[PDB]
């Protein structure tokens, strides 16, 4: 049924959710995360 | 005159006039993109300079009715100030202009203090009241299961 | 551990004592009649898809 | 051999991906790939690792030798005795088969398995070849292989001989958590633990031990995490060998919090070193931090985060961001606070978690019978 | 001619046999029933105009030569069944010249000649009461006439035929249909005329005069009643309106013109995809964004068609106009590949706070962004680059204080920091309250009467819903 | 919830059981 508005149109299998949320914040969750305590 | 909704649909008919050249067209689409996020003062910073004819019969009204809002959020419950605030938030070292919005808006300067009220009202309720309408509302529910067979 | 129905604050050190509701049972058993309603709709379907 | 095989599948992946891991890795490699003939598969490793070394042409006429003294073997087999089926046909066809996985790669094995698997009538000789093509699909994570012949090991076969399909219920869980599903049925699954011989069926015991033991805690929190693993035996032996393995359990279960994130910081560079591991990283350390966020403002309605900053680690600030990202995440069911410093939550009730779920059943519903009642007349 | 020559013979004698059974069993099941029965919505008329879109358009596009379609026209060009001997023998005519054409070669018009074979079709005693016949049977070699694409000359052979049709469509309408009434099939006769008369008016100029047509057509429809009449010729209404780049939505905005009230599941959806992009211009984001939903939820019941991947690509602007934003790329396509690229980077670059990057794709894709006439997003977008922050902030915190959001949104002032949230409480972007006593900005309170007052508010309609499901099930019962 | 839906689903079955015996009659009537 075309409606004449159609013309133009783990790998990243579940990716999007997890990249909705978290991006690039240094994924290592060492070097910050689990180093705060140089701190204290 | 707050034709808002009425400005960005006139738009559509310039192709691409707005970003190539056009500078009588490209300050008012300028200063209505200064007006979007919360850049207020530059507005009045670019007040300075009008690359056409002096605009100044529609920026007058174009800046009153940006003064009264901002007053209009002021005579809200924001009680007391004094002149300097009036000052930054508003505009202009002594002008005449605060005896402008001292007959105009309330602001009586007290002992260096300006006093605005509580705009606030009471909020009756009761919250019972659909009970007419909920009482009607079933009615119409038997009376369309019933009575139409 | 749920041997106790309570709840603690930090911010005035003080622990305080409730009860709840069971008459979850209408509600509970509400929304399950949904699922045997969403499993009809799909037999519906595949019966007037079979056959015009 | 196919029985220690897949420690040479971590040792490709932990030699490519880390460049700085290339230390050991290519020492006890190289030499264990010049042992047992192995040829084919590791032309394209040897483009990633060291460059050339000509002892190439050395296993190539061994490998035709052993080809040839194998090929003269079964032609003439098949030539002079014609008893067929799980004969002597078809224990020196294997052998070729069996021979292609050790030394060749995947394509002369699998023409070899699909020519052998339409020969045979016995099914435990049948479940067999599947038991091969599901490990040659495991080693170059063939995801198109394994759809098929766990269809062929459920549907196909497993209607009748029983308990070596306990070595494929390591499989199919196995399989998931190469997948996503390190939620729910990779902890199911793997809860049969009674399975000890380190055979090829079963490939290792003591890190099933610790991958069954990792995906558990996201599956179950305590609607009674403590009888199966806990309370729970046979896993108590081997985590009783394991030290740190049981103090990453007892910190979640005990609520010590700050020994927790000093576990967790291990077990995570720990995680580094795996070769399912692509979904794990990054989605193991965020769901389990959130975890044990979500038991700790359980109990609470009113909690100062200076209470969280020396009962459960340090950093003021750090508690505060990591709060407000996943707060904005719609997870977290609470509210943050400034200048008061308290952490306020909020929780739905018996009404209001009752209401939130016939809301969007019923409106699923009510599109659904839109359609349906569109469907019909005309 | 040994290799194609010999696969001549397969291609026409099956699309002789059972395409020609389709138009006989649909124009004698027509028939059957606008003589009785003359409620006559259910029946094939659904299901060929869904083939007419689908099948007949892809069956062929040429004539089919060695006379599958070739033949249609000298089948079809001696049509009285004026009189019953005059039926009788033209019974006669479909037995021998579909037997002439199912052998040897007939008149075989070179695609210029099919007018002529237009003309004996409309003549040789053709009658008014077999208005379907006349109706369906020349609307159909029309998409042959339009699909060939050569478009050269026969061009304004499409101009000519459609108001050929046309002339018979009003004088249809001028003579008092009885009993039958044509308009459930005349609507998507007067859209696929439609649809390429404005593609004729594209490759000549403007299509104003269709419009002023157009106003005629749509005023004898609903004031005779609308039999979707006033759901089809307002959608084609609207499409030129909308395509012409002038200011043109003011007009729409007083067109009130807003009920069909009933759409067959297709009118409707694509009603809504213009509707919604016009009160996201006017920026009545709120209403929009719930339409465009409900336009793309109701039928899309294709397999990678595009405009559903339009109303998903006018979906997500207006959700970056107010914040959130769902996984878009899980349905992916080879030809979604083009058109996911720009889009997911656009609300990459909005979730941080980088607008270097902003500006940078902009330049970079801004001429995707003129085929998908999506211009205007860059001067209104680039409010909610700041919006987006505090809409994220009020979320998450809930007594907080000014000195601590201008670091927060870097924008290192608490000094216009109140503006910035004045004004999103302005546009009623978070419900949040200031305290101007010393520097508070506290959320709204705890979770409300939600759970007493609301819900009978969502269970009136559900109410009143599913009853009518009851009553439409209930009228439309018993045809026996 | 309850009693919307299920009056409605219910005569839903009226109708494919009345569509299906009208024209599987109509099809065997001649």
């Amino acid at each position: 049924m075309s409606e004449k508005k159609q013309p133009v149109d783990e790998d990243n299998w579940d990716d999007d959710n997890v990249e909705d949320d978290f991006s690039n914040q240094l994924r290592a969750e060492l070097e910050k995360h689990g180093y705060k305590m140089e701190t204290s | 005159q707050n034709r808002v909704a009425e400005f960005h649909t006139e738009l559509e008919r310039l192709p691409a006039k707005d970003i190539q050249t056009n500078v009588y067209i490209k300050h008012p689409v300028s200063l209505e993109q200064y007006l979007m996020e919360g850049s207020y003062n530059k507005v009045f910073l670019a007040k300075g300079n009008i690359p056409a004819e002096s605009y100044t019969f529609f920026i007058d009204i174009l800046l009153d009715t940006i003064r009264d809002e901002i007053a209009g959020c002021i005579e809200k419950a924001y009680e007391k100030i004094l002149f300097t605030e009036a000052t930054r938030i508003l505009f202009f070292n002594t002008p005449k202009k605060m005896t402008d919005y001292a007959k105009k808006r309330g602001w009586v300067l007290g002992p260096n203090n300006y006093y605005s009220f509580a705009s606030q009202q009471q909020k009756p309720e009761d919250t019972t009241i659909p009970s007419t309408e909920l009482a009607k509302q079933v009615i119409e529910y038997a009376r369309q299961l019933e009575m139409i067979v | 551990d749920k041997k106790f129905h309570g709840i603690l604050d930090q911010g005035e050190g003080v622990l305080i004592i409730f009860d709840e509701p069971p008459v979850d049972k209408t509600y509970e058993a509400a929304l399950e009649t949904i699922q045997n309603m969403s499993k009809v709709v799909d037999s519906l379907y595949n019966k007037a898809k079979k056959l015009t | 051999p196919k029985n220690p095989d897949l420690r040479i599948a971590q040792l490709r992946f932990l030699l490519s991906l880390p460049e700085h891991r290339g230390d050991a890795a290519v020492r006890d490699e190289l030499m264990a790939a010049v042992r047992d003939n192995n040829m084919a598969p590791y032309y394209e490793a040897l483009c990633k690792s060291l460059d050339w070394q000509i002892d190439v042409d050395l296993l190539n006429k061994m490998k035709k030798a052993n080809e040839d003294e194998l090929k003269r073997l079964d032609e003439e087999l098949e030539d002079a005795e014609k008893n067929l089926g799980e004969s002597e046909i078809r224990d020196a066809m294997m052998a070729k088969a069996e021979y292609l996985c050790r030394i060749g790669d995947k394509e002369g094995a699998l023409t070899a398995f699909r020519k052998t698997y339409d020969k045979t009538v016995a099914l435990g000789h049948r479940l067999d070849i599947v038991f091969y093509l599901l490990r040659i699909g495991l080693f170059y994570m063939d995801n198109d292989l394994i759809t098929r012949n766990t269809e062929k090991a459920k549907s196909l076969i497993e209607e009748g001989g029983d308990w070596d399909r306990r070595n494929r219920l390591k499989v199919y869980q196995g399989l998931y958590c190469v997948a996503i599903r390190d939620f729910k049925q990779a902890a199911e699954l793997f809860l049969d633990t009674v399975s000890t011989f380190t055979s090829y069926e079963l490939m290792d015991y003591k890190t099933f031990v610790t991958y069954t033991v990792y995906v558990s805690m996201i599956a179950l929190e305590r609607p009674d995490l403590r009888e199966k693993v806990i309370k729970g035996a046979e896993i108590l032996e081997v985590l009783h060998s394991l030290p740190a393995v049981r103090q990453y359990l007892f910190s979640l279960y005990e609520c010590r919090y700050s020994v927790f994130f000093q576990s967790l910081a291990v077990v995570e560079q720990e995680m580094k070193k795996d070769w399912l591991f692509a979904p794990h990283y990054r989605y193991y350390v965020r769901e389990m931090r959130i975890h044990a966020y979500s038991q700790l403002l359980e109990s609470y309605r009113s909690l100062t985060l200076g209470y969280m900053a020396e009962a459960f680690g340090v950093g003021v600030e750090f508690i505060d961001q990591e709060l407000s990202r996943f707060i904005a995440a719609g997870r977290l069911h609470c509210k943050i606070d400034k200048v008061n410093e308290i952490v306020e939550t909020n929780r739905p009730d018996s009404k209001n978690w009752q209401y939130q779920e016939t809301i969007k059943k019923g409106d699923l519903l009510l599109n659904r019978v839109q359609k349906l009642s569109r469907v019909i007349n005309m | 001619p040994p290799g194609g020559g010999e696969q001549e013979p397969p291609p026409p004698p099956a699309p002789q046999d059972v395409e020609m059974k389709e138009e006989a069993a649909t124009g004698g099941g027509s028939t059957g029933e606008a003589d009785g029965k003359t409620a006559a919505a259910a029946a094939e008329h659904s299901q060929r105009e869904l083939d007419t879109v689908t099948l007949e358009d892809i069956k062929e596009h040429v004539k089919q030569l060695e006379k599958a379609v070739s033949g249609k026209e000298p089948r079809f060009v001696l049509r009285a069944l004026r009189m019953l001997p005059s039926t009788s023998r033209r019974l006669n005519h479909y037995v021998l010249y579909k037997a002439v054409q199912g052998f040897f070669t007939s008149n075989n018009a070179t695609r210029d000649f099919l007018l002529p074979f237009l003309e004996e079709p409309m003549d040789t005693e053709a009658d008014l009461q077999f208005r379907p016949r006349t109706g369906k049977a020349a609307s159909t070699p029309l998409l042959p006439e339009v699909e060939a694409y050569l478009q050269l000359l026969v061009v304004i052979f499409m101009m000519n035929s459609k108001r050929y049709k046309e002339a018979q469509k009003i004088s249809d309408d001028l003579m008092q249909k009885i009993s039958t009434q044509n308009r459930r099939a005349l609507d998507l006769v007067a859209a696929k005329c439609y649809y390429y008369h404005a593609r004729v008016y594209e490759f000549l100029d403007k299509l104003d005069v269709v419009r002023s047509f157009l106003h005629a057509r749509l005023r004898t429809a609903t004031l005779r009643h609308d039999a979707d009449g006033q759901a089809t010729l307002l959608n084609l209404l609207l499409r030129n309106y909308l395509h012409y780049s002038l200011y043109d939505q003011a007009e729409k905005l007083v067109s009130k013109s807003v009920f069909p009230e009933q759409a067959n599941n297709n009118e409707w959806a694509r009603y809504l995809y213009y509707t919604g992009r016009i009160k996201a211009i006017q920026l009545e984001y709120s209403e929009a964004r719930r339409t465009m939903t409900n336009a793309l939820r109701k039928a899309p019941q294709h397999t990678a068609v595009g405009f559903k991947q339009t109303v998903h690509k006018l979906l997500i602007v207006v959700e970056l106009l107010l914040g959130e934003i769902p996984d878009r790329l899980q349905f992916r396509q080879p030809s979604l590949k083009r058109s996911l690229m720009p889009y997911f980077l656009l609300t990459q670059a909005v979730r941080t706070g980088n607008l270097a990057k902003f500006n940078q794709v902009l330049d970079q894709f801004g001429e995707k962004f003129q085929a998908d006439g999506t211009y205007t997003l860059i001067i209104r977008l680039r409010h909610n680059v700041i919006k987006t922050g505090v809409r994220m902030i009020s979320l998450s915190y809930s007594r907080i204080s000014l000195a601590d959001i201008a670091q927060k949104l870097q924008l290192d002032s608490p000094e216009d920091a109140e503006f910035i949230v004045a004004k999103a409480i302005r546009d009623g972007v978070i419900e949040a309250s200031i305290n101007h006593e010393k520097g508070y900005v506290q959320s709204k309170e705890m979770i409300d009467i939600y759970s007493t007052r609301e819900p009978q508010l969502a269970f009136h309609q559900r109410i009143s819903f599913c009853l009518d499901i009851h009553n439409m099930s209930v009228k439309a019962m018993r045809f026996p | 919830y309850l009693a919307s839906l299920i009056r409605s689903v219910v005569a839903l079955h009226n109708l494919i059981n009345n569509k299906i015996a009208n024209r599987d009659a109509e099809k065997k009537e001649g």
